[PDB]
RNA sequence: AUCGAGAGGA
DNA sequence: CTACCGATAAGCAGACGATCCTCTCGAT
DNA sequence: CTGCTTATCGGTAG
């Protein structure tokens, strides 16, 4: 159900998300 | 954007608690010694005892502070002008000298161009205003260990400070097969 | 994209994995278009940067260039 | 200088978070010393961090993010077009540094940090309260305060503080596979 | 001390020279060369010292 | 880097059980836990052996020559 | 000590003496402008200060979220909305006291039962 | 080496494997532990010397 | 297993725990600014020069490079090269004083300048022994 | 012991209330300073004391 | 302590405050300067008493006026006069000098 | 930290870990507890020298 | 082998 | 009343740092 | 978290 809030668990996806898009060394490339 | 020329301005509050009359001075690039502010303020055009305090104290119920500056004012109605503030700093050869330093190395960010004098007065007010907030204990010492007022220099920026340093060489060894070409 | 000029020779394409073996430098060429097209040095390349050919590279493409993914 | 710097930030903020001013840039309004600092410098560190604005209709202060988004972002897990970055831009998430952290209120878990106030399995640890109603961005997950090496320790909370720091110099002296090739 | 130490001594005249043992050589080498740092400053010196036997 | 033949702690051959086990998982749609028990592993020195063996070789065949 | 500068040169003026009709006499070494006394007051010190307690109190105050919030009344304005914090002077020797600023009459009020105050 | 104790004569025992081996209870004075600490030995060369060590 | 030692199932080592690999490589090039002084990989003997190493050479073929499955150990010469000064000065790298293993792989290439280049790895398996850390 | 974790706990719990109180006391100009120390030093000192004693 | 003077839980105090260094400043709230040229009377309401009263068992117009805290006056083994006669003895005759009781 | 209101002198806030190495610490506990011996770690590698100079 | 920079073990 | 000498106070500058250890990179 | 040097001031002698 779309609107509704999140829970803890769910944040690991968000992390996931970051990391795929930057990886472990961004800082150096960037 | 544009060098690494490093350029340290200080505003010291000479005078300990009570020790006579707490005068303010400051410091500058290629210089002999210090300077009461009042001058320098005179020197950026800012002249009237008080058209300065505005530059520094920002509200007029603050006597306390005000007063705190009262003895600086005094260190200069030995100088009531713009050209003799420039003065204080070694004629026409040395006034230049100072309308320099107060564009060329007295607070360089801001700018180094011509006219950008009050831009700085003001700042130097600022400075001074935190310099007194902090001696009147209404504000706290500045923390030297806030990650926030530090950076990291990554590879970029470093490749970068050599690159300018050699690109500076090829650059001018060449102002030399060139001097020796004539042809 | 990085190259390299072996004495008495062509300009090779340069591959990280290769330089690592022969002590060469994954670095690339420096060209400026100076007024009145011209090179003045090379410039060591940050692997997996915008030039490093490994920046666009597929998995399978890596192993291929012998490079851990 | 600026009068009504309020109506300005807002604006600022909608603009970094819409994407029209860079998301790097930091953007600090101190209220009470009446500065407003804007910093674009380079070398500053910064991050997590997700966002909160009361931005709710049917009740109270919330996270903007939502099972909605999260769930399209997962979306993009089994398809292996929702990227972190689009979180950035649809504003769920912001980057903070140091300086700017000073003027917020972060929440920890976001859960059991803002569902309203209404037994205790005696073995759970002891959390504090909720005391705060202000939040403006809630932490992504606490574990990230850690870095590459400790992130590897089974449980370091139950664990004395320098020890953990020693395993973290050792972890790097472990043997194994450094690279497929 | 009259015999062992004397202000004039305290200043230089004539400077010993230390033989090899104290400061040798070699290198990667052979046929090329070479040396410690007294041998090189132990020149700088017999260096400008001949610039001055050549003014006078 | 390949399953091991025999569990460290204990003795028992296992190496002959790797493929069998990816097969119960992947294919009769089962929890490693079962699988395991079902391939005969009952001690956890021995469970441990398989639940980890991590098959990096699968990746170094990935390079060519 | 609120003093005062010349009109005519915006500078600073100083003080002498009405010898002669006994009274006070401030005055510029900028022009010759002159004034009758504000008040005889002329120098204040304070070493124990209350002039920094409230500090930046500012309509915006109410939104700054670092500011904790209490359960009180303000006494003119009746609400439960405020926001408090310890005296801003950053003296070592200072009152662990609170100050509140109500939210709807920007009213400022205190935690303290001994010391008397107006600010 | 802060004490006499960090020094001290022993009595040799050759054995297989490659670690100096010691007694726990000679631990403090050296203040070793065994997750790594490493330790040196020296060997006297004169019949005296030897005395010196076994005696003193 | 005291004062933080620990005790290890030697049977389970044997079955494989905790083992590793262990390779190392060694390296080599020819000459500096010679027009007439150029090192040369070879497998040496004397020639008028005769400092040459105390250890053995007989594992190197002509090229002056061991071969792969050969086991080296001790002070063995792994790479023969010589450097001719006026003449045949040995100059040649042996396996570490302490180390023993096996050749794994050997490489031959070259540098920017057309230079001869060589890198020899040796490999050894190391097993949990007594004094090791964990 | 289960009912020790219930004592233990509450045990910290009454020190939470003393810190509190003293804090409240203090905020009220009430709290008294300790010959030669800042009244703020005495608030700190009381608390730190109250909780070490709790840990204890 | 002295030998029998061992627990004059009181005799300790003296010592304290027999020893314990201690500036004007420590007690002084605020220090000020009015032009009150009129010896015989003040400008300031708050001072008026303090005027009927200095003559029972020259001067300038410029009054230095220190205020004292209620406090340090309790914390310290403390007396106006004490203050006073302190102030007066430093200076003897070169300053003229008075207080509230 | 910034998860905390300002002007807060309460316990939590001020580095009072309340749980045990067993049930476990929370975020702030951890982080605080981390300033713990970094201080420690530090002076240690600092005792260690002050010390060994003494000793010399 | 000298020499200078960093990394690591107690 | 002046000058010289002596004493006291303030301001400015200098050298040390755990032991022992293995190893890696680079250069006239 | 100082020992040494320089400068300034109060004292004594001429
Ligand atoms: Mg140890
Ligand atoms: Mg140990
Ligand atoms: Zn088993
Ligand atoms: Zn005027």
């Amino acid at each position: 159900d779309e609107s509704a809030p999140i829970t803890a668990e769910d944040s690991w996806a968000v992390i996931s998300a970051f990391f795929r898009e930057k990886g472990l060394v961004s800082q150096q490339l960037d | 954007k544009g060098s690494r020329f490093i350029s340290t301005l200080q505003v010291k509050l000479y005078g300990r608690e009570g020790s006579s009359a707490r005068t303010i001075k400051a410091t500058l690039p290629y210089i002999k010694q210090d300077i009461p502010i009042v001058i320098i303020f005179r020197a950026l055009g800012i002249i009237p005892d008080g058209e300065i305090l505005e530059h520094i104290c920002y509200d007029v119920n603050d006597w306390q502070m005000l007063e705190m500056l009262k003895p600086c004012v005094e260190d200069g109605f030995v100088i009531q002008d713009r050209e003799t503030a420039l003065d204080f700093i070694g004629k026409e050869k040395r006034i230049q000298y100072a309308k320099d330093i107060l564009q060329k190395e007295f607070l360089p960010h801001i700018t180094q161009l011509e006219g950008f004098e009050s831009r700085k007065a003001f700042f130097l007010g600022y400075m001074i205003n935190r310099l007194l907030l902090c001696a009147l204990d209404r504000k706290d010492q500045d923390d030297r260990d806030h990650f926030g007022k530090k950076r990291l220099d990554l590879a970029g920026p470093l490749l970068a400070q050599l690159f300018k340093t050699l690109f500076k060489k090829l650059t001018k060894d060449i102002f030399r097969y060139m001097q020796r070409t004539v042809e | 994209k990085p190259m390299v000029n072996e004495s008495d020779g062509v300009t090779h394409a340069l591959y990280p994995q290769e330089a690592r073996l022969r002590n060469l430098t994954y670095s690339s060429g420096l060209f400026v278009d100076v007024k009145k097209k011209v090179f003045i040095g090379r410039l060591p390349i940050m692997l997996r940067s915008k030039n490093c050919y490994l920046s666009e590279a597929t998995e399978s493409d890596l192993y291929k260039l012998k490079e851990c993914p | 200088v600026h009068r009504n710097p309020a109506r300005l930030m807002e604006t600022l903020r909608t603009l970094r978070r819409k994407g029209d001013i860079n998301p790097e840039v930091s953007m600090i309004r101190d209220i009470r010393e009446k500065e407003l600092k804007i910093f674009t410098d380079a070398g500053r560190v910064y991050r997590p961090l997700f966002i909160v604005e009361d931005d709710e209709s049917l009740g109270h202060k919330e996270l903007k993010v939502r099972k909605g988004h999260i769930a399209k972002l997962m979306a993009t897990e089994y398809q292996d077009e929702y990227t972190w970055s689009s979180l950035l831009n649809e504003g769920l998430v912001e980057y903070i540094d140091a300086e700017e952290e000073e003027s917020i209120l972060i929440a920890m878990q976001p859960e059991d940090l803002e569902p309203a106030e209404a037994d205790v399995d005696p073995a759970k640890r002891i959390r504090v309260s909720h005391h705060a109603t202000t939040f403006t961005h809630c932490e992504i997950h606490p574990s990230m305060i850690l870095g590459v090496a400790a992130s590897i320790i089974p449980f370091p909370d139950h664990n004395q503080s320098p020890r953990n720091t020693y395993q973290s110099a050792m972890g790097k002296q472990a043997m194994g596979v450094f690279l497929t090739n | 001390n009259e015999v062992f130490s004397r202000p004039e001594w305290m200043i230089l005249t004539c400077l010993p020279v230390p033989p090899p043992p104290v400061r040798p050589s070699i290198s990667f080498n052979e046929s090329q060369r070479g040396e410690d740092d007294l041998t090189f400053k132990l020149a700088d010196i017999l260096k400008a010292n001949i610039s001055l036997e050549t003014l006078e | 880097m390949i399953v091991p033949v025999r569990c460290f702690s204990c003795g028992k051959v296992v190496g002959d059980k790797w493929e069998s086990y990816l097969n119960l998982l992947q294919e009769d749609e089962l929890d490693e836990g079962t699988a395991l028990s079902r391939l005969g592993l009952k001690r956890y020195c021995c469970r441990r052996m398989i639940l980890t063996h991590v098959d990096l070789i699968e990746k170094f065949l990935r390079y060519n020559p | 000590t609120t003093f005062r500068f010349c009109r005519d040169c915006n500078n600073m003026l100083y003080p002498r003496e009405d010898k002669e009709n006994n009274r006070l006499l401030f005055e510029c070494r900028t022009c010759s402008y002159v004034e009758e006394a504000g008040s005889p007051l002329v120098y204040r010190h304070e070493l124990i200060t209350n002039i920094g307690e409230t500090a930046g109190v500012v309509q915006d105050i109410g939104s700054d979220p670092t500011l904790p919030r209490s359960d009180r009344e303000c006494p003119k304005c009746h609400s439960r909305e405020n926001v408090f914090f310890q005296s801003q002077q950053r003296r070592k020797d200072t009152s662990m006291v609170l100050f509140f600023v109500c939210l709807s009459c920007s009213h400022i009020f205190t935690s303290d039962q001994k010391n008397k105050r107006t600010q | 080496s802060l004490h006499k104790m960090s020094m001290m004569a022993h009595r040799v025992k050759v054995i297989p494997y490659s670690t100096f081996r010691l007694n726990l209870s000679v631990t403090s004075p050296y203040n070793a532990d065994f997750d790594g600490d490493e330790m040196n030995l020296h060997v006297p060369q004169s019949e005296e010397t030897r005395a010196e060590l076994s005696q003193l | 297993n005291q004062e933080d030692s620990m005790i290890m199932n030697q049977s389970s080592i044997d079955r494989g725990l905790f083992r590793s690999l262990f390779f190392r490589s060694y390296m080599d090039q020819e000459k500096k600014y010679g027009m007439s002084i150029t090192e040369t990989f070879e497998k040496p003997q004397r020639t008028n020069t005769l400092r040459m190493k105390h250890g053995t050479y007989d594992k190197l073929d002509d090229d002056g490079l061991i071969a792969p499955g050969v086991r080296v150990s001790g002070e063995d010469v792994i790479i023969g090269k010589t450097t001719p000064i006026s003449s045949k000065r040995d100059a040649s790298t042996p396996l570490r004083s302490t180390e023993n293993g096996i050749v794994d792989q050997v490489l031959v290439t070259t540098n920017q300048d057309g230079l001869k280049f060589v890198k020899v790895r040796v490999r050894t398996t190391k097993i949990p022994q007594i004094g090791d850390k964990f | 012991d289960g009912p020790t974790m219930r004592e233990i706990t509450e045990t910290i719990a009454e020190a939470k209330k003393k810190v509190l109180d003293v804090t409240k006391e203090a905020q009220a100009n009430l709290l008294t300073a300790k010959h030669g120390m800042t009244l703020r030093e005495s608030f700190e000192d009381n608390v730190v004391r109250f909780l070490n004693e709790a840990r204890d | 302590l002295e030998p029998g003077h061992a627990a004059d839980q009181e005799q300790a105090k003296l010592i304290r405050s027999a020893i314990e260094h201690t500036t004007l400043k420590s007690v002084t709230i605020a220090s000020e300067i009015y032009y009150d040229p009129d010896p015989r009377s003040t400008v300031i309401p708050e001072d008026e008493e303090i005027i009927q009263l200095h003559f029972s068992l020259q001067q300038s117009p410029w009054l230095l006026r220190l205020e004292l805290d209620r406090a340090a006056m309790n914390d310290k083994d403390l007396t106006m006069g004490q203050v006073g006669e302190r102030i007066k003895q430093t200076f003897k005759n070169d300053l003229f000098v008075i207080w509230s009781e | 930290l910034p998860h905390f209101s300002k002007d807060d002198y309460s316990p939590e806030s001020k580095g009072f870990v309340e749980n045990s190495y067993l049930r476990g610490l929370t975020p702030q506990e951890f982080f605080f507890h981390a300033m713990g011996g970094r201080e420690g770690l530090i002076d240690t590698a600092v005792k260690t020298a002050e010390t060994g100079y003494i000793q010399r």
